[PDB]
């Protein structure tokens, strides 16, 4: 066997403001087993400097990771995460949607 | 972190002798007790965990938590119990700390004392003259020299497994002129009746 | 106190993809890393400036020790069970070991196991004795239990170690654990009514809608407790607007004793 | 199905010389352990080996190290013996380190000695008395004497052979051996041992006694500059026949 695909979301630090600093975070979930692979997106492009938190273990037996980054929202510019997983048969992008 | 035990412990042949343990811990992970023959290695009696009794054949192992304290219980005791007996504990971080042990010493039954001072025959090849005390009841206690020149070794218990025969006895030798064993044990305290055979002529 | 948990969880991996470790091992108060321990790093490390700053040098070696026993102990107890499920490929093996402290005082103990993300052994330290999902487990299960030595090491260690560290770790780790942020809470129209939480800390926290003072839990949408990455946490209630009749909805709150209620005018 | 096997039994030492002292093990253990065992106190940890491929620091690991070799075997090495390394050394082992409950299993100790100057290391002289006739009268028993005397270190085992074979039943040796000047830190020892036969035994004028004791002492490779001989591990043995 049973494997889990990930729950994932993707949701600001702070509430979202235009021009005024924050962190867009992705947080994945629920996932079982532990290999994942985990980006970022502004505009559809990868964003380089992007941190994370080590693995981290439920009492489920599932795995859970936050991916963050420092970024400044405005109007125009589209910001996603992208997950792939065994689980998952091409990579699953979820959009931040404020 | 200490543990304490005493130094040594005497009891008879067939009786009960309750050996004790206490310890001051950070952390308690369960309390071992082992046996360890006079030049043998240590070997595994019991573990105990929580507050309780636990029996196997004749000993029996006991722990209090609350009060730190753990007692191996040997009942029926025999010759062969004569051993030291160390307890162990494992401390928080899984570590033993160990007891300096208790020497057990078990006084044998003996059923007809005939308590006796023997001199031995001279070895062709020795200038020593050798005295044996024997067959004295286990109450007897055999004292060192307080002469240089004579030595005199502790009563020790010897079994003849054919007649089911245990007796004590020490040895005294000296090589000195004025040594008899008349007088060899003048410095303990022996049987009132022990047996002196005449030396010969 | 409010209640608090000590956890260790320990990961095998059987096939593992290059650079990923087969062995992993991680220690949490409540929702917190205190410790990590990898087959690549093969030491044991703090995770929390607290237990860096409370444990000597000592503490760390000598749990290095202690995990790199585990670390083979756990490459072969998977090995094993893989053989008797007659499975081929990567397969993972998990532990979970810990215990609460609740509130009113009262303590829970747990140990379980499983294989590939399901349970497969769980501890009962009332009844000593382990439950068996399926028969590679029942095998173990037999094994184990006639250790009955062992059975009573594990009862003790969960009812009186695990609550002694557990107490330790929440005295160092106190400025952090025990601290209270209270939520910021607002509404918004979405056609349904979002009830939004931020700011808080610890992360327990229950939020819920009522409709004239009815709760209705099946029509209420709860959002996850979420990390914020600061040490805070944020959370959310949805419910579905009637267009057809007025209503009076009420977002309620509670948070570490506090109770709040957002009426919706 | 040996156990934990160690060696050696019993060595003697110069201040400043090396030592290795073997462990193995044939009971697939993970945990192996190395421990000093002194008058008044309990085991020391020196050192241990959690698994194949770690090993730590005990609570005295100054003066020695140790190398896990494989999985059977764990050797503790003195790099350069000092007088305060005079102890008897055990190795154990254990399932794992995480057994909670889980039991030493012990190996059979050995003895080292580490002198300043090896002049002080004798042999045993070794002597046979035969029984008293007024014991045999009195009480049909009839008891042999040895004495082992003037040796050092107390490395020395003391057995009995009746008739070409060992025997242990009717023997008692004493447990410790007496110090010949309990005063001085250097004494030389003694020890007696005792044999007692049925008086029809010690009779039968065929049968052959004799008390035999092993010495450990110098090797070929330690240097000897005394005028007395070199004090070399040797068997020093007396006899006695039984007296119609």
């Amino acid at each position: 066997m049973i494997q889990r695909t990930p729950k994932i979301q993707v949701y600001s630090r702070h509430p979202a403001e235009n021009g005024k600093s924050n962190f867009l975070n992705c947080y994945v979930s629920g996932f079982h087993p532990s290999d994942i692979e985990v980006d970022l997106l502004k505009n559809g492009e990868r964003i380089e400097k992007v941190e994370h938190s080590d693995l981290s273990f439920s009492k489920d037996w599932s795995f859970y990771l936050l991916y963050y980054t420092e970024f400044t929202p405005t109007e125009k510019d589209e910001y996603a995460c992208r997950v792939n997983h065994v689980t998952l048969s091409q990579p699953k992008i979820v959009k931040w949607d404020r | 972190q200490n543990i304490d035990q005493p130094t040594e412990m005497t009891a008879t042949e067939g009786a009960i002798v309750q050996i004790n343990c206490t310890y001051q811990t950070s952390g308690f992970n369960g309390l071992f007790w082992y046996q360890q023959h006079a030049g043998e290695a240590p070997t595994f009696l019991s573990y105990n965990v929580l507050d309780g009794l636990e029996e196997k054949g004749r000993f029996s192992s006991f722990l209090s938590r609350s009060k730190g304290y753990s007692y191996l219980l040997l009942k029926e005791l025999q010759m062969k119990d004569s051993a030291s007996y160390l307890c162990a504990v494992k401390d928080s971080n899984y570590q033993l700390i160990w007891g300096a042990g208790t020497k057990l010493i078990i006084k044998p039954d003996i059923q007809n004392p005939d308590p006796a001072v023997y001199q031995l025959r001279d070895s062709k090849s020795s200038d020593k003259s050798v005295c044996l005390f024997t067959d004295f009841d286990s109450q007897t206690n055999v004292s060192q020299s307080k002469d240089s020149d004579v030595y005199i070794t502790d009563k020790c218990v010897l079994d003849m497994r054919s007649m089911d025969f245990k007796s004590n006895s020490a040895v005294a030798w000296s090589n000195k002129s004025d040594f008899a064993c008349a007088n060899a044990f003048n410095n303990s305290i022996i049987p009132e009746d022990t047996f002196f055979p005449s030396p010969e002529s | 106190m409010r209640t608090h948990s000590l956890r260790y969880f320990h990961l095998g991996v059987s096939d593992p993809i290059h650079g990923v470790p087969e062995f992993i091992s991680v220690g949490y108060v409540d929702s917190h890393p205190i410790t990590t321990y990898d087959s690549v790093t093969r030491q044991k490390e703090p995770r929390a400036p607290w237990m860096a700053e409370n444990l000597a040098p000592d503490h760390w070696e000598r749990y290095t020790q202690l995990l790199r026993g585990w670390q083979q102990m756990f490459k072969v107890e998977l090995k094993r069970l893989q053989r008797h499920y007659n499975h081929s490929g990567s397969h993972t093996y998990q532990r979970m070991i810990g215990c609460e402290l609740l509130e009113d005082g009262s303590t829970t103990g747990f140990l379980q196991y499983a294989y590939d993300g399901q349970d497969f052994l769980i501890f009962n330290k009332d009844t000593l004795s382990w439950l068996a999902v399926d028969n590679v487990a029942h095998t173990i299960k037999q094994a184990w239990e006639a250790n009955q030595h062992e059975l009573l090491y594990q009862k003790n260690w969960l009812e009186e170690e695990c609550i002694a560290w557990l107490k330790r770790f929440l005295e160092y780790g106190k400025d952090t654990l025990q601290r209270t942020e209270p939520p910021l809470v607002r509404v918004n129209r979405k056609t349904a009514l979002f009830c939004k939480a931020h700011g808080f800390y610890p992360p327990e926290i229950y939020m819920t809608w009522m409709k004239n003072g009815e709760e209705i839990v099946q029509e209420i949408d709860y959002g996850d407790i979420l990390p914020s990455g600061d040490g805070t946490y944020q959370a959310w209630a949805s419910i579905e607007l009637d267009p057809q009749s007025s209503n009076l909805y009420s977002c309620h709150v509670e948070h570490s004793g506090v109770h709040m209620v957002l009426q919706v005018p | 199905n040996a156990g934990v096997t160690q060696t050696p039994k019993f060595q003697v030492l110069k201040t400043g010389q090396s030592m290795t002292l073997q462990c193995a093990q044939d009971m697939n253990h993970n945990s192996m352990y190395w421990y000093r065992q002194d008058p008044g106190m309990g085991l020391r940890l020196i050192y241990y080996s959690a698994s194949e491929g770690t090993t730590d620091k005990g609570e005295v690991p100054n003066g020695y190290n140790v190398s896990r070799l494989n999985k059977r075997e764990f050797s503790l090495r003195l790099e350069s013996a000092a007088p305060s390394q005079t102890s008897v050394y055990f190795c154990a082992s254990s399932v794992w380190t995480g057994e909670g409950s889980g039991e030493l299993f012990f190996g059979e100790g050995s003895r080292l000695t580490v002198l300043e100057d090896l002049k002080n290391v004798f042999p045993p002289e070794v002597a046979v008395f035969e029984p008293s006739e007024a014991e045999i009268s009195h009480t049909q028993k009839a008891t042999l004497v040895c004495l082992a005397t003037g040796f050092y270190p107390d490395h020395v085992e003391l057995s009995w052979w009746v008739n070409g074979k060992e025997v242990h039943s009717g023997v008692c040796t004493d447990p410790q051996p007496l110090k010949e000047q309990p005063a001085l830190n250097d004494s030389r020892y003694a020890l007696s041992s005792r044999l007692r036969v049925s008086a029809t035994f010690w009779q039968n004028p065929r049968n052959h006694f004799r008390c035999q004791v092993q010495f450990y002492g110098l090797s070929e490779n330690d240097e000897w500059t005394q005028d007395r001989a070199k004090p070399v591990t040797q068997i020093v043995s007396a006899e006695a026949w039984g007296r119609a």
